């Protein structure tokens, strides 16, 4: 598969992992989906609506 | 004048086709050293100064 | 050792990869040399108009 | 920043710490492309929003 | 052409996948080498021999 390079697949993976690791800060902050035990507090913890 | 040694090989080296992504097997040689050592062959003859 | 699309590794086995390995096209190799005509080949040719 | 190794000869631990199954990318034909990034958050009252 | 790569760094397995012997080179100060080629071939009618 690296010989190859079909469609530039190691280049897009590269790109799509990037993407990836922005969306989880997002959902750590906001919706404190995954997020570490190092992160304080996340924005749907608020008990206004 | 002091011999010669040989590196005889008796091992099976061996290889195997194999997949994508498939384990490759692991392998050993074998060898015999043999060695040569040098003879003499001699002979005298023998006549009047004459 | 995996199967086609495995869960974990990728390979050109994958069916994500269709129609990127495309084999290359080559001369019909199976055919003889073609066949002249044998009575050509013990017969005299002479010139015709 | 955002962080890039590529290797062909380490050993990667297909299932997890306490129950491991692992695969030698020298052994199999394998290479692969390791990403790394480090973030810090803090919302000092969550009930702001 | 036949190939040839050497490394002191790898793990091996000397058993199976299923059931596993693994040795680290490095720690075992040993070294070793991987041999690799690549053939295709074809039979157009195998009731021909």
């Amino acid at each position: 598969t690296v010989r190859a390079n079909p469609a530039n697949y190691l280049g897009t993976m590269r790109t799509k992992v990037a993407t990836a690791i922005a969306m989880a800060f997002d959902n750590a902050a906001l919706h404190g989906t995954n997020a570490p035990s190092a992160f304080q507090g996340y924005l749907d913890q608020s008990n206004k609506t | 004048a002091t011999g010669i040694v040989i590196p005889h090989w008796t091992g099976d080296v061996s290889a195997q086709w194999i997949g994508e992504g498939d384990m490759k097997p692991i392998t050993k040689g074998n060898m015999t050293k043999r060695d040569v050592h040098p003879a003499k062959i001699a002979t005298i003859f023998v006549a009047s100064a004459e | 050792g995996f199967s086609a699309d495995h869960s974990q590794i990728a390979q050109t086995k994958d069916t994500m990869f269709t129609g990127y390995l495309d084999p290359v096209q080559a001369k019909d190799y199976f055919a003889e040399a073609e066949k002249t005509s044998i009575v050509q080949r013990v017969a005299q040719k002479i010139p015709m108009g | 920043g955002l962080s890039f190794d590529v290797t062909d000869q380490a050993t990667l631990n297909l299932g997890s710490q306490e129950s491991p199954n692992f695969v030698s990318l020298w052994q199999h034909n394998l290479v692969a492309v390791r990403v790394e990034a480090e973030y810090g958050l803090l919302i000092n009252d969550v009930n702001a929003f």
